[PDB]
């Protein structure tokens, strides 16, 4: 803390602070008293942010640690006001993987169907067979490459940057960003283009009468 | 052109404190009404709680979120937006982004990142009318 | 414009069989 | 009026003897100050503190838990009110 | 070759939408973007198409009056007109016609063309007859680019690359940082996407 | 005699549950005469029975098909055993279960008979038309040699409901399979959603279901079942009665709705050695449930005026009994801890609420993530 | 002036009456509950607006709400309240009413946005919006615009001139003065939809397109709310209009107006051609570049949402009929929706830019002159767009 | 005159007795729905689609069980929607169906079974 409270992650407050104890109930004010049951607030639950989703993304994956399992809004703040050093962090962390792994081994990835072997070792071992150089060996395995892998690989376009983390975030995490589904169920909203309106569904009022059909028939207007 | 000064519905950026502080001010408004029930407090004390206790609140979420902008997303559109002065008053973005305060006997909490609950709705209409006449007797 | 169509030929590229 | 605000969680510290008993616009008790006051705040970690002018009314007591941002102190037309 | 590029993917979603991919690799840094957004606005701005630029029904009631025994205005048989793609690749001013002479479903495989141009989806729904009527209509087609502004002008445009797109990915050489690029064409079968980016 | 599936593994996470009987794509069983009609012609005027319902009808249970589509969208796994026919809607009801990832292993394909047509010969009785069943439908007709014994195996709680009581070879189909659920360790889960012909004396259906509740570890009736197995005119004197000169404590005077929670010895009548839970079911506005060691009330709400056009009670109650046995299968302890039942029966209240916003069952049963998130934003933190 | 709220009913005594949902408890067999009241007897019930989704260690009966009595708002138990007002639309006008999100939109432009969508052009080839309220089809049914039928039957004929039914063993023949929704072989409920009338679809109302959006500052062309659009606005006819005296097909031009249902006005300045556009991480050109500056300007973040929303319904082939005030079941109710369908667009395309969950809604888009990426996400969507209709020296 | 919106036509039980003892031309769809009933909101209108689709070749009427709550429990009614298909050849057996059976099976039942 003390040290090393400059750099790394450490906890704002230094450990071994100390605590107090305040007014009891029936020692203060009714003003100044917490109810004898927990009240109902709509605030009453923790709202959901993009930056809990990351921080906590971070955390699990070790970038970060925090002060405990879900981050403070102290936290979340503070990420932020910082997010893009992490991001470009991870990015550079991605550069250096590609540079490590090769662009065989970096991009099967998002080559599902590509089940050869992809290191640098077997990319010059098949070299030294086939006569396909590693670039010929790459266009092929993009040849393997299905149209939506390819979409999805298109985050690490140079111009793009998506961040690492953002492409591998897994359905019940990212949920996480707006608060998993709505209360109310969007199938009640949903409705099919070129569906035509049953305008004699539940939601209509009968089907208003021709004024005239309708004088006519409660015999106030006549014809002959 | 290079940039861009899009807003987005996480661009807009709720002082993260805000909803303590309405926990706060709910809180003494139910113990409040609690005690006009059993009669401590009388109907003008408790009416001027409910708007000042609503209107402290609005204004220091207002003062805060310069503040927060500029410490914490210094590059958020709105906070430029204001700060700069090209769009939108600070009042206009803190109603965006804070509370919308009160026009009356409720107060409003939400803002229009939040949507504005019925009663809101209707308040807000309401000071929408009397804002305008007051325009037109202005320009006049 | 050399430099451009240099660029811009290897799309013509045929290669053998 | 400004609203004087606790900086810190912690517990608030004064001596109550100082000041004079009063309600509120609210009906709440206060505490009514024509003094300079000294109120402690013994947060978690350093005992902060605070000044509170004379003629302002001091909202919180000897030995308040108080929150941070919560107020602790608050430095015409004549219209029917029907019952 | 070094620099070699491939066609990574091809679809023909119908007659009226090809898809395709290609790979450029071994690019060096800043010429994968330079290739790209050039290559971009050609296949979306400097490609030419053909199609029909004017129609003549040989007999008109009125300039703007309904159409006897046809199921659709004559404006909706000029939009399917418009919607109309073809295949020339000679330029210059040509004509065809369709003479459709009972009740039926009139269609593009039912216009007679010059010998210059070919229909590149015959199924094409033009004109619904309910009556054995004879009609005759004339149409004249153009090859340009882009758009241009008694019998009627159709408002048809002649940009057969229906979109397209670009990505540059590092190929991960640390030193000279060479990049690969991928093109995506869709487009009316006016042109195969390969073909269109020969043409580009 | 034993079956043998010839494999170890342990199963899978989620504990499966079994829902045996029929599958229709929505149909209520419990039918009862109400007071209010609402115009006879006009369907645009029912919303109003939707929201202001009879009270028997103001959770409807449905077909246990419901309860287990409910189930798997609530994050459980089901498989239906049952029977279709071979007919196209035979296929289209499979394929619901399928497409909502309800297993259909144990749902058989009968390829002589016409899924939901019942063969009927009218008959004129006393002067009074009557009907008599001349051919049961598939999904009444499934033989106790047609039961998939691998799903009793894995199926943690075997679901049923009365209505398969109203064909005596499903009975019997019911009885089997219910003895190798046990066999198999399985908890017998009894929703009664009593249908029409059961709603006739309480003292016929009391003796027609014994058998099933006296097999039954765990049963869900509603509020109205309940008090009809029970002296129905007992507890309607019960409610409303009201005193002549003073209240005899201060809540008496709200004249609020009476949330009347049986007590123990009400029950006794009904209670079996077997019976690990028992929930009576006020709507979704309560769940009272009882157990061998404590009873108690969990208060529910509902709201379905916030949706006054898209609102329908149905399958609400299937939800309900999917929630509950959603949380049955993976906290155990339901049946020891109170406060854990209460927390986890909360969730089953969420889901009912959340199925009572959408026209249609299938249509409307909430996920877990929907369930939860109206837990947590209904319920004080503190009761979560 | 005013305009009568879409529940409003005009009582037996000239009052203006709004439907309420009573609340009696225990005693009373009422048969239907809904009053209807005027603003006169409104004010002597206690009037709730809250719901019913609140719970505690305590009882629902004494759960707090929000409520109306006398003109004074208060808070109140349940116990104490006598009414609801249960419909969503109920305080509305048919203008305001037909504006999605509008808890979203600053009250004061609610005025103005109605009159924007009664100043829209019907289009040649009009389209249902993808984001609506759901009112579109009461608009439609009771516009008359589109023939409704009068008769139930089996149809015989359609074409551009006529529709003819027959059922009860009669014919009925029924002239159009629209486009035939009905298929030949088709069968009719009395008051059923038969054709289509101008700037309806399907029986929605349709006065504008769903034209792939960005909002960026562009190079001033879209300087405090000026408009770009591309070339393909013009290729498409997509807002041709018919202009009768003859007739002229009236194209989209520089200096024409077009509004959002927001409020969103603005007037076009510039028509690129398509390859001149910002585009997409999927290549598509967008169609129009609205400015960012005008949002908080007239403070209308409803649009955001139709936008993103919109976005989600062009690649799910979803429409959505929000009613307003969703943010009653729940809190962010709003974002919810719209993240969760843009994030299942995303999931199910495979298009990852419309979902960035660094910046949800926003994406990086290119300069279609330069291929580089704007440096910060521009917010995108599908929104739905209206084309509005179209010297004294003084004193001072 | 003006055209009224229902087809479909209510009994009583005793109108239903007269209508199934007396000789049919058609078959007769007998609907038992109830008002406060969900499903019965959607078999309303198929019931609506099918009596105009069938014009006078089918004879479908309804029958609420909140009125004839006994006489629906004599027929064998064990919950709502369900539909009896009453041949006009008295010697056949109804065809019972329960649910929200589609349109299309009841078009099924009817040109084939009755």
């Amino acid at each position: 803390d003390k040290k090393l409270g400059r750099p790394h992650p450490f906890i704002d407050p230094t450990k071994k602070k100390q605590i107090e104890t305040t007014l009891t109930s029936d020692e203060s004010w009714w003003n100044w008293r917490k109810p004898e049951k927990e009240q109902w607030s709509r605030w009453q639950r923790r709202r959901p942010d993009v930056e809990t989703v990351f921080l906590k993304a971070m955390a699990e994956t070790g970038q970060v640690k925090l002060y405990g399992k879900e981050p403070t809004l102290t936290e979340t703040s503070l990420y932020r006001a910082r997010r893009h050093l992490f991001k470009e962090e991870r990015l550079q962390a991605e550069r250096e993987r590609l540079a490590k792994e090769g662009p065989m081994a970096f991009y099967s990835e998002w080559v599902k169907a590509w089940k050869r072997d992809t290191s640098r070792e077997a990319v010059q071992k098949h070299f030294e067979e086939t006569g396909e150089d590693e670039n010929t060996q790459l266009i092929e395995m993009f040849s393997h490459q299905t149209d939506r892998e390819y979409r999805i690989m298109m985050g690490t376009d140079v111009r793009i940057k998506r961040d690492p983390l953002a492409m591998r975030m897994k359905e019940d995490q990212i949920k996480q960003i707006w608060g998993g589904d709505p209360v109310y169920p969007t199938i009640n909203y949903i409705q099919a283009p070129d569906a035509v309106m049953d305008f004699r569904g539940p939601d209509f009022h009968e089907p208003t009468p021709n004024m005239l059909s309708y004088l006519k028939e409660n015999c106030k207007v006549i014809s002959r | 052109t290079a940039t861009s000064i899009s807003l987005g519905i996480d661009d807009l950026l709720t002082i993260p404190s805000k909803g303590w502080l309405v926990q706060d001010a709910e809180q003494q408004s139910l113990i409040l009404e609690k005690h006009h029930h059993y009669g401590n407090v009388h109907a003008v004390e408790k009416l001027r709680q409910s708007i000042e206790i609503w209107y402290a609140t609005s204004e220091y979420l207002r003062q805060e979120m310069n503040p927060n902008f500029r410490m914490t997303d210094p590059f958020n559109p709105v906070h430029m937006m204001s700060f700069s002065g090209a769009r939108g008053n600070a009042s206009q973005v803190h109603q965006l982004v804070g509370m919308r305060g009160l026009m009356i006997d409720l107060p409003i909490q939400s803002n229009l990142r939040e949507g504005l609950s019925l009663t809101e709705y209707i308040i807000s209409c309401y000071g929408a009318r009397k804002g305008v006449v007051d325009t037109a007797v202005r320009t006049s | 414009s050399r430099n451009l169509i240099n660029l811009f030929i290897p799309f013509l590229h045929v290669e053998e069989e | 009026a400004e609203h004087v605000r606790a900086p810190y969680n912690g517990k608030i510290k004064f001596n109550e003897d100082l000041v004079h008993p009063t309600r509120t616009r609210h009906g709440h008790p206060a505490f009514l100050c024509y003094i300079d006051l000294s109120v402690i705040i013994e947060s978690e970690d350093i005992i902060h503190s605070v000044t509170i002018p004379p003629k302002s009314f001091l909202l919180v007591q000897n030995d308040q838990y108080v929150e941070s941002e919560q107020v602790i102190a608050e430095i015409k037309e004549r219209v029917r009110k029907y019952i | 070759r070094t620099l070699q590029w491939k066609c990574v993917e091809s679809r023909r979603d119908s007659k009226r939408l090809y898809y395709g991919r290609f790979i450029l690799s071994p690019l060096m840094k800043g010429q994968a973007d330079t290739i790209g957004i050039a290559m971009r606005r050609a296949l979306l701005g400097e490609i030419e198409g053909t199609c029909i630029t004017r129609a003549k029904s040989e007999n008109i009631p009125h300039d703007y009056s309904n159409i006897v025994g046809i199921q659709e205005s004559v404006h909706e048989i000029l939009m399917n007109l418009n919607e109309i793609v073809l295949k020339s690749n000679l330029y210059g001013t040509r004509n065809a016609l369709i003479c459709v002479q009972g009740p039926g479903y009139i269609t593009a495989r039912d216009i007679i063309l010059p010998p210059s141009v070919e229909i590149v989806d015959n199924t094409q729904h033009i004109a619904t007859l309910t009556e054995p009527i004879n009609l005759c209509i004339g149409l004249k087609i153009e090859r340009n680019r882009g758009y241009s502004l008694r019998s009627y002008p159709i408002d048809a445009v002649f940009m057969p690359v229906q979109n397209a797109n670009h990505s540059i990915h590092s190929y991960g050489n640390g030193n000279e940082k060479q990049e690969i690029l991928f093109i995506e064409i869709w487009t009316n079968g006016s042109l195969t996407p390969k073909e269109a980016l020969h043409e580009a | 005699v034993d079956y043998d599936d010839g494999i170890d593994f342990p199963y899978d996470d989620p504990p499966l549950v079994c829902c045996f009987g029929a599958v229709q794509k929505e149909f209520v069983p419990v039918v009862r005469v109400h007071d209010n009609p609402m115009h006879p012609d006009i369907y645009s005027q029912w919303k109003m029975l939707q929201w202001d319902p009879p009270e028997f009808g103001r959770a409807p249970g449905g077909p246990p098909s419901n309860v287990a589509i409910s189930h798997v969208r609530l994050g459980g796994r089901a498989a239906f055993m049952g029977k279709v026919g071979g007919d196209d809607y035979g296929e289209e009801l499979v394929l619901m279960m399928n497409k909502e990832r309800v297993q259909t292993r144990g749902v058989k394909f009968d390829e002589g008979a016409s899924t939901a047509c019942t063969r009927v010969k009218i008959k004129f009785e006393d002067g009074k038309m009557k009907a008599e069943t001349v051919k049961e439908p598939p999904e009444d007709s499934l033989l106790a040699s047609e039961l998939n014994l691998a799903v009793l195996k894995e199926a943690r709680i075997f679901h049923f409901n009365s209505e398969v009581l109203t064909s005596p070879t499903m009975e019997s189909t019911l009885f089997k399979a219910i003895q190798w659920s046990k066999k198999f360790g399985g908890l017998i889960f009894f929703d009664l959603n009593l249908p029409l012909p059961l709603w006739r004396s309480r003292n016929e259906t009391r003796k027609l279901i014994k058998k099933s509740w006296d097999e039954a570890n765990i049963i869900e009736v509603s509020q109205q079942e309940l008090e009809f197995l029970l002296d129905e005119e007992y507890y309607e004197r019960r409610r409303n009665y009201t005193p002549q000169y003073f209240a005899e404590d201060f809540e008496q005077t709200k004249n609020r709705r009476d949330y009347y929670h049986y007590t123990p010895e009400e029950i006794k009548p009904l209670w079996h050695d077997d019976l690990k839970l028992l929930v009576v079911t006020d709507g979704t506005l309560r769940l009272h449930y009882y157990t061998p060691k404590f009873d108690g009330v969990v208060v529910g709400t509902e709201d379905v005026l916030i949706t006054p056009f898209t609102c329908d009670r149905t399958g609400s109650g299937d939800a309900v009994v999917a929630g509950i046995m959603r949380k049955l299968t993976t906290c155990p302890e339901m049946f020891e801890d109170q406060d854990v039942l209460e927390r986890q029966l909360r969730f089953a209240v969420a889901a009912g609420i959340i199925s009572q916003w959408t026209i249609g069952a299938v249509r409307g049963f909430p996920t877990e993530s929907a369930t939860q998130n109206l837990k947590e934003q209904v319920y004080v933190p503190s009761m979560w | 002036i005013g305009s009568l709220s879409i529940h409003a009913r005009i009582g037996d005594w000239g009052s203006l009456e709004s439907p309420f949902y009573e609340l009696v408890e225990k005693s009373k067999k009422a048969q239907i509950r809904m009053l209807f009241l005027s603003p006169s007897q409104d004010e002597y019930y206690m009037i709730a607006a809250g719901n019913s989704l609140a719970l505690n260690r305590g009882i629902q009966e004494e759960q707090v709400v929000p409520a109306r009595y006398r003109q004074e708002f208060l808070t109140i138990a349940w116990e104490e309240v006598h009414l609801r007002s249960i419909f969503p639309f109920q305080y509305f006008s048919i203008g305001a009413s037909l504006i999605p999100f509008i808890e979203h939109n600053d009250a004061n432009r609610a005025l103005m946005s109605s009159n924007m969508q009664r100043q829209a052009v019907p289009l040649s080839r009009s389209e249902k919006c993808i984001v609506g309220t759901g009112l579109e089809r009461q608009v439609a049914l009771d516009s008359g615009v589109p023939a409704i039928a009068e008769h139930e039957g089996k149809i015989l004929y359609t074409d551009t001139e006529k529709i003819i039914l027959s059922g009860n063993e009669n014919t009925l023949s029924i002239p159009l003065i629209q486009k035939p929704q009905v298929r030949r072989g088709k069968c009719i409920k009395k008051g059923q939809i038969l054709a289509d009338g101008a700037a309806t679809v399907g029986g929605e109302l349709a006065l504008g397109k769903n034209i792939l959006v960005a909002y960026m500052p562009w190079e001033g062309y879209n300087f405090e709310d000026a408009v770009l659009i591309s070339e393909c606005l013009v290729y498409g006819d997509i807002y041709t209009s018919f202009h009768i005296r003859i007739s002229q097909k009236r194209e989209i031009k520089v200096g024409d107006k077009v509004a959002g249902r927001h409020g969103n006005k603005g007037i076009i300045s510039k028509i690129l051609p398509r390859q001149d556009m910002p585009y997409l991480q999927d290549g598509r050109p967008v169609d129009m570049v609205f400015n960012p500056l005008g949002v908080p300007s007239r403070m209308n973040v409803g649009q955001i949402f139709e936008c993103s929303l919109g976005l989600a319904g062009s690649l799910l082939d979803r429409h959505y009929r929000i009613a307003p005030f969703d943010e009653r079941y729940e809190q962010e109710a709003s974002r919810k929706l719209v993240f969760s369908e843009l994030y299942e667009a995303s999931k199910q395309t495979a298009n990852p830019w419309v979902f960035e969950p660094e910046y949800p809604g926003k994406s990086r888009i290119f300069d279609g002159r330069t291929g580089d990426p704007f440096e910060q996400p521009v917010i995108i969507g599908k929104p739905y767009i209206l084309k509005l209709i179209h010297q004294r020296v003084g004193e001072m | 005159f003006v055209r009224e919106d229902y087809l479909v036509r209510k009994l009583t039980a005793e109108e239903l007795q007269e209508l199934v003892k007396g000789e049919r031309k058609v078959p007769l769809i007998v609907d038992f729905y109830a008002t406060w009933c969900g499903p019965c909101i959607l078999m309303a209108q198929e019931l609506e689609m099918l009596a105009v689709e069938y014009e006078s070749n089918a004879m479908i009427v309804k029958v609420d069980t909140d009125d004839e709550y006994e006489f629906a429990r004599d027929m064998q009614v064990r919950g709502l929607p369900t539909l009896f298909f009453i041949s006009p050849d008295p010697s056949k057996d109804a065809i019972r169906t329960e649910g929200l059976i589609p349109l299309q099976m009841m078009r099924d039942i009817i040109d084939n079974d009755m």
